[PDB]
RNA sequence: GGACCUGGCGGUGCUUCAAUCCCUCUAGAGGAGCCUGUUCUGUAAUCGAUAAACCCCGAUCAACCUCACCACCUCUUGCUCAGCCUAUAUACCGCCAUCUUCAGCAAACCUGAUGAAGGCUACAAAGUAAGCGCAAGUACCCACGUAAAGACGUUAGGUCAAGGUGUAGCCC
RNA sequence: AGUAAACUGAGAGUAGAGUGCUUAGUUGAACAGGGCCCUGAAGCGCGUACAAAGUGUACUGAGUGCACUUGGAC
C-alpha cells in the first residue's frame, strides 16, 4: 500500500505521511531504525542539473608547497629507477628525500630558492643518493 | 509477549552504537583500501561535489571523513536490520564482484542479486514470485552503477517501493534516491573487500547480539 | 523511357570518371574496378551499376565491400558535381554474363 | 475453423469442466466414453437401439433434474441392467433427490424392460476444469 | 505446503496398507511395484497415456515440486540466491565458477545433456543462452585439465551415444547350426544356418533358383554370403511366408545374414552391420490418407 | 494555424527466400471416343454450390419412391395441443472452407517530468506474462514420416433443403 | 521415395445401380542443382499519401535568369 511516488519525498516521508494517514496499518519493519538513526540528508529524490553560467563547480584541485619541488625535480632528473612501491604507507621515494631535505634546509635559514634546490641536490649526492639527471 | 518485544526490538535503539560497529573500520583502514580514489573529474556527478575531497591532477578525492560517517551510520542501520532479523539483499552488478558478493551473502545469510536485473523483480514481485512473497527488508548496493554507466533500475525500484537502501556510491553515481549513501571507490578490489567484509561483520555481528539477547531474556 | 536511357548513359560516364581517380578513396582506386552498365529503377528509387567480377573470389568479396562502404560516398560526390540535381541510392551489383562466353571459348578451342 | 464440439477461448471468465474443456481429437486418449455398451463392438448388434436409449436417457434425466446435474451422465450397460451416473449440485432438497431417483428408476425400468439404477454424487458447486 | 505433504504421506501409507492388506501381501515387504501392480489390476483402463490412467504413488512422486515456496513459515526465502528467480540455476552457475577457480589455481563416446534434460535436472526454466552459458562454461571445465575429482562431477552432465550372437545349437545328429528369422515389408523368414554345408539354400523345401525365378532376388539370397565369401561353405534352409516377391527375397536376405553372424568373426558381423546387411529395413509402406489418392498423391487439383 | 504520434499506400528497387516462384526430373490434362459435373438453348417440369475456397460438389449416389419440380386430381383441426423444402446464411446455433504448406493470439500486471504513445541490447539497458495455439503428447511400424492438431482474425464465404431457431408471410 | 507411375483386390451405400468415393497390397524409379523477369514471404529500406521546396526580382507563356533560405537528401 506503500506510495510509489518515489520524486515525492523520501521514503521515510511519504511512509510517516501515510501512517499518519492511516492508510498504513502499521508502520514497516524499518521505519524505527530510520527515525533513529536517519542518514546526514533526506532521501529527497532530485535531478541533476548542468551548468550554464559562471557558475563553477566548487572542488578545489590539492596542491602543496612542496608540489613545487616535486615539479623541478621531474623535471631536473626526471623519475629515475627508484620505481613508487606504492603498497607500502611509509614508502618514501627519492623525489620524497629531495623534499625533506629542501625543507629541512629551507627551514635552516636559507632562503633563496634556486639555492636551496643545487644545495639540495649537493647534499643528496653527499647523502649517497644518485640524483640522476633526465637531461 | 509485549515485554519481549519491548526488551529485545527497541533496547537497541538506546544506544547510538550498540552493535559497536565503528570499531570494525578506521580512516587509515579505508585509505589503505583505496576507498578514497574516483573516477576522473569529467566523469564526476554534480551530486557527490559535497562528497568529493578534491581534485588531484583531474582525480577525484572522496572525503574520507565523510566518507567514515556515512559507513559508521549506514553499517549501524544494516546491523539493524540484521538484529530485527529483516531481509537484506545485495546488490550490484559488476561482474568482476559478482562472485564475491555471492559468497558473502551466502556467509552472512543475507540474500544476494548480482545477475541480469529482470524488469520489475520489485514492483511486480507479487505476481513474479507470489502474493505471499516477503520482500527484502534492506538492500545494499554495492555497486549502483549498471553495466552501461546508468544507474541501476533497482534504485529507482526500492525508492518506489520504500525499501531502505545503503549504497557504495561513486564519484560519478548518482546518490540522490540512497537511503543511507557510503561515499567511496566501487571498482578498487580492496575497496570492495573492505566493504564486504565490513558488512558481512556488521551483519553476524548483529544475529549472534540477536541470538544472545533472545537467550538472556528466555533463561529468565 | 528515354529519359531513363539517358540518365543511365550520363550516370555510367559519370560514374566512369569517378572511379577514374582516387577521388573517392586510394583504396577503391587501386581495385581498378570496371563498370558494366548502369540501370536506374523505373520509378528512379535506386541505380544500380553493374560491375565486372573477377575470377579471384578474394578479391571480388573485398571489392564488393569497399565498394558498398563508398557508395554514399559516391553519390556524394556526383550530386555536388551537380552531375545530376537528385540521385537516388546508388547500389553496385557484380555482373557475371561474360563467364559465359569465357568458358564456352575454353571447351570449344 | 474447428466448430464441433469445443469451447471457444474468450476473456478468461468462463469456467469449463473436464468435458467441455477436452476436445473430440482427444476422445481414447485423455477422455473416456460417456456410454459403455457393447452394442458397437465389432460381431454385435442393436448399436442403433443403444444410441436410441443412450439420447433418450440422457434427455430424459436433463429434464428432470434441471438446474442440478453439475456433470454430463454416465451410461454404463453390464448384462442387461443399467447404471446412470450423475454428478449433481447440493442445491435441490434430498428429499426431493430421493424421490426424483425412485421414480425415475422405476418409470425407465418399466419403460425399458431392464433394471435401472442411479447414482448421484453430490458436489458443491460445478467443477471448474480451467477458465476460458 | 510441508504441513499438507506430510499429510499426504501418512495418507499414501495408510493407503498402502490397504492395499497390501486387500492383496493379501505383507505391508512390511509389500513395494512400490507390487502396489503398482495391484492398483493395474484392480483399476483397469484402457487409455493409451501413461498418464491419464489412475495413480496412487508417494506424494514426493506425485505431486509437482513447485518450488516448495521457497520461503518458511517466518517468510525469509532458504536460497540466499533465491531473489534472482533461476535460483538452482545461478548456484550451478556459481559452483562452476568456484570449480574453475579452483583448477586455474592448481594448474566419440558422450555429449552434453540437452536442454530440457538440464530443465528437468535443474526442476528450473532456463533460456537458450542460458543453456548456452552453462555448457560453455562446462566445456572451459574440460579444457581446464579436469582431474577425476572434477570429471566425477562434469559426467553428471554427460551423456553417451552390436548385433547379437545367436546360440550355435546342434541337431539329432550332432550337426551345428545356428537360427535366425528377420521380417520385410509384409513378409516373414526364418533361416537356419548350417556351420558346414555345400552352398544348398533350401526355400520353403524348394530349392532357391526355383522358389526365386528373379536373378534379382538370387543376387539377394547371394548378398550376405558373398560379402563374408562363405558362399558354398553353408546349407540354408529358409521357410518365408507373406508378402510380395520383393520383400520375401529382402526377409530371407536378412534371416540368412543374421544367422550367418553366429558362424562369421565378430570383426566379419560388425562389417556386415555396416554394410546394411544385418540392419532391419524400417522403410514400408505409407497408408493412403483419406482425400488424396496416394500416401502423398494429392488428388489432381482442381480449378 | 503551429508542434508531434500511429495506422494505411506504391504501378517502390537491392538482398535473402520458396514438389518449392521459374528452369531443372517423372508422370499426366487439353488433341479422339466414352463416363461424368457445370453453363446456355430447350422443357409445363429440381433447390443449393459458383476465382483460389463451384464444377462424379450436398449425393457412401434419381426407373416409382427418393423429391423438395411440373400437369392433373383430391383433403380440410389435417401423424403432431396442426403444418409450411416458402423469404431472410446480410440474425443465429449446428458444421465447415481460406490463409494454415502460419505462429502467433493473449488476459492480468509493471517508462514518456502520467499526451497521443513506448517497452529492444546476453560481457544484457524494464519488462513479466497466466491461458490458448504451434510445440509437446497420442495412433500407426521407430526416436522417422504420415495422420491427428492447427489459436485470434480474413472474405456480411457457404449452408434456413441435416436439424433447431430469431424474423417475415400462408392457414380452403 | 516405398513417393510418382502401373497393376490388382476389398469396403460404403441400394432391391439394383459409378469409369465416383474409401481402403489394402504388389513392382517401383528420375532430378534435388541453378536463379528471381513472373508469383507470392521477408529484411535493407525508399517514396506515396489519406484515416526538391520557397522568398525577392525580370522576361516569356508554367518555365527560365540572378541572389538568397533549408522551412530537403547525400
Ligand atoms: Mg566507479
Amino acid at each position: 500500500a506503500g506510495s510509489r511516488l518515489e520524486t515525492v519525498g523520501s521514503i521515510f516521508s511519504r511512509t510517516r505521511d501515510l501512517v499518519r494517514a492511516g492508510v498504513l496499518k502499521e508502520k514497516p519493519l524499518w521505519f524505527d531504525v530510520y527515525d533513529a538513526f536517519p542518514p546526514l540528508r533526506e532521501p529527497v529524490f532530485q535531478r541533476p542539473r548542468v551548468r550554464y553560467g559562471k557558475a563553477k563547480a566548487p572542488i578545489q584541485d590539492i596542491w602543496y608547497h612542496e608540489d613545487r619541488i616535486r615539479a623541478k625535480f621531474y623535471s631536473v632528473y626526471g623519475s629515475g629507477q627508484r620505481a613508487f612501491d606504492l603498497f607500502n604507507p611509509n614508502f618514501k621515494s627519492t623525489c620524497q628525500r629531495f623534499v625533506e631535505k629542501y625543507t629541512e634546509l629551507q627551514k635552516l635559514g636559507e632562503t633563496d630558492e634556486e639555492k636551496l634546490f643545487v644545495e639540495t641536490g649537493k647534499a643528496l649526492l653527499a647523502e649517497g643518493v644518485i640524483l640522476r639527471r633526465v637531461g | 509477549s509485549t515485554d519481549f518485544n519491548d526488551k529485545i526490538l527497541n533496547e537497541p535503539l538506546k544506544h547510538s552504537d550498540f552493535f559497536n560497529v565503528k570499531e570494525l573500520f578506521s580512516v587509515r583502514s579505508l585509505f589503505d583500501a583505496r576507498v578514497h580514489l574516483g573516477h576522473k573529474a569529467g566523469c564526476r556527478h554534480r551530486f557527490m561535489e559535497p562528497y568529493i575531497f578534491g581534485s588531484r591532477l583531474d582525480h577525484d578525492i572522496i572525503d574520507l571523513e565523510q566518507t567514515a560517517t556515512h559507513l559508521q551510520l549506514a553499517l549501524n542501520f544494516t546491523a539493524h536490520m540484521a538484529y530485527r532479523k529483516g531481509i537484506i539483499l545485495f546488490i550490484s552488478r559488476n561482474r568482476q564482484f559478482s562472485y564475491l558478493i555471492e559468497n558473502m551473502a551466502r556467509d552472512c545469510g543475507e540474500y544476494a542479486h548480482t545477475r541480469y536485473f529482470r524488469g520489475g523483480m520489485l514492483t511486480n514481485a507479487r505476481l513474479l514470485f507470489g502474493p505471499t512473497v516477503r520482500l527484502p527488508d534492506l538492500i545494499i548496493f554495492l555497486h549502483t552503477l549498471n553495466n552501461i554507466f546508468e544507474p541501476h533500475v533497482a534504485v529507482r525500484d526500492a525508492a518506489k517501493m520504500n525499501i531502505p537502501t545503503v549504497g557504495i556510491v561513486d564519484t560519478n553515481c548518482n546518490p540522490c534516491l540512497i537511503t543511507y549513501p557510503v561515499p567511496g571507490n566501487d571498482d578498487s578490489p580492496l575497496a570492495v573487500h573492505l566493504y564486504c567484509r565490513l558488512f558481512q561483520t556488521a551483519i553476524t555481528r548483529a544475529k549472534e547480539k540477536r541470538q544472545q539477547v533472545e537467550a538472556l531474556y528466555r533463561l529468565q | 523511357h528515354a529519359r531513363l536511357r539517358a540518365l543511365n548513359g550520363l550516370l555510367y560516364k559519370a560514374l566512369t570518371d569517378l572511379l577514374c581517380t582516387p577521388e573517392v578513396s586510394q583504396e577503391l582506386y587501386d581495385l581498378n574496378v570496371e563498370l558494366s552498365k548502369v540501370s536506374l529503377t523505373p520509378d528512379f528509387s535506386a541505380c544500380r551499376a553493374y560491375w565486372k567480377t573477377t575470377l579471384s573470389a578474394e578479391q571480388n568479396a573485398h571489392m564488393e565491400a569497399v565498394l558498398q562502404r563508398s557508395a554514399a560516398h559516391m553519390r556524394h560526390l556526383l550530386m555536388s558535381q551537380q552531375t545530376l540535381r537528385n540521385v537516388p541510392p546508388i547500389v553496385f551489383v557484380q555482373d557475371k554474363g561474360n563467364a559465359a562466353l569465357a568458358e564456352l571459348d575454353q571447351l570449344l578451342a | 475453423k474447428n466448430r464441433a464440439a469445443r469451447v471457444r477461448v474468450s476473456k478468461g471468465d468462463k469456467p469449463v469442466t473436464y468435458e467441455e474443456a477436452h476436445a473430440p481429437h482427444y476422445i481414447a486418449h485423455r477422455k473416456g466414453w460417456l456410454s459403455l455398451h457393447t452394442g458397437n463392438l465389432d460381431g454385435e448388434d442393436h448399436a442403433a437401439e443403444r444410441t436410441v436409449e443412450d439420447v433418450f436417457l440422457r434427455k430424459f434425466m436433463w429434464g428432470t433434474f434441471p438446474g442440478c446435474l453439475a456433470d454430463q451422465l454416465v451410461l454404463k450397460r453390464r448384462g442387461n441392467q443399467l447404471e446412470i451416473c450423475a454428478v449433481v449440485l447440493r442445491q435441490l432438497s434430498p428429499h426431493k433427490y430421493y424421490f426424483l431417483v425412485g421414480y425415475s428408476e422405476t418409470l425407465l425400468s418399466y419403460f425399458y424392460k431392464c433394471p435401472v439404477r442411479l447414482h448421484l454424487q453430490t458436489v458443491p458447486s460445478k467443477v471448474v476444469y480451467k477458465y476460458l | 505446503t510441508e504441513d499438507f505433504i506430510k499429510k499426504q504421506i501418512e495418507e499414501f501409507n495408510i493407503g498402502k496398507r490397504h492395499l497390501a492388506n486387500m492383496m493379501g501381501e505383507d505391508p512390511e515387504t509389500f513395494t512400490q511395484e507390487d502396489i503398482d501392480r495391484a492398483i493395474a489390476y484392480l483399476f483397469p483402463s484402457g487409455l493409451f497415456e501413461k498418464r491419464a490412467r489412475p495413480v496412487m504413488k508417494h506424494p514426493e512422486q506425485i505431486f509437482p515440486r513447485q518450488r516448495a515456496i521457497q520461503w518458511g513459515e517466518d517468510g525469509r526465502p532458504f536460497h540466499y540466491l533465491f531473489y534472482t528467480g533461476k535460483q538452482s540455476y545461478y548456484s550451478l552457475m556459481h559452483d562452476v565458477y568456484g570449480m574453475l577457480l579452483n583448477l586455474e589455481k592448481h594448474q566419440i563416446g558422450s555429449r552434453w545433456l540437452i536442454k530440457e534434460e538440464l530443465e528437468e535436472m535443474l526442476v528450473e526454466k532456463l533460456s537458450d543462452l542460458d543453456y548456452m552459458q552453462f555448457i560453455r562454461l562446462l566445456e572451459k571445465l574440460l579444457t581446464s585439465q579436469c582431474g577425476a575429482a572434477e570429471e566425477e562431477f562434469v559426467q553428471r552432465f554427460r551423456r553417451s551415444v552390436k548385433q547379437l550372437i545367436e546360440p550355435v545349437q546342434y541337431d539329432e545328429q550332432g550337426m551345428a547350426f545356428s537360427k535366425s528369422e528377420g521380417k520385410r515389408k509384409t513378409a516373414k523368414a526364418e533361416a537356419i544356418v548350417y556351420k558346414h554345408g555345400s552352398g544348398r539354400i533350401k526355400v520353403n523345401g524348394i530349392d532357391y533358383q526355383l522358389y526365386f525365378p528373379i536373378t534379382q532376388d538370387r543376387e539377394q539370397l547371394m548378398f550376405p554370403f558373398h560379402f563374408v565369401d562363405r558362399l558354398g561353405k553353408h546349407d540354408v534352409t529358409c521357410t518365408v511366408s507373406g508378402g510380395g516377391r520383393s520383400a520375401q527375397a529382402g526377409a530371407i536376405r536378412l534371416a540368412m545374414a543374421k544367422a550367418l553372424c553366429s558362424f562369421v568373426t565378430e570383426d566379419e558381423v560388425e562389417w556386415m552391420r555396416q554394410a546394411g546387411l544385418l540392419t532391419t529395413d524400417p522403410r514400408v509402406r505409407e497408408r493412403k490418407k483419406p482425400g488424396q489418392e496416394g500416401a502423398r498423391r494429392k488428388f489432381t487439383w482442381k480449378k
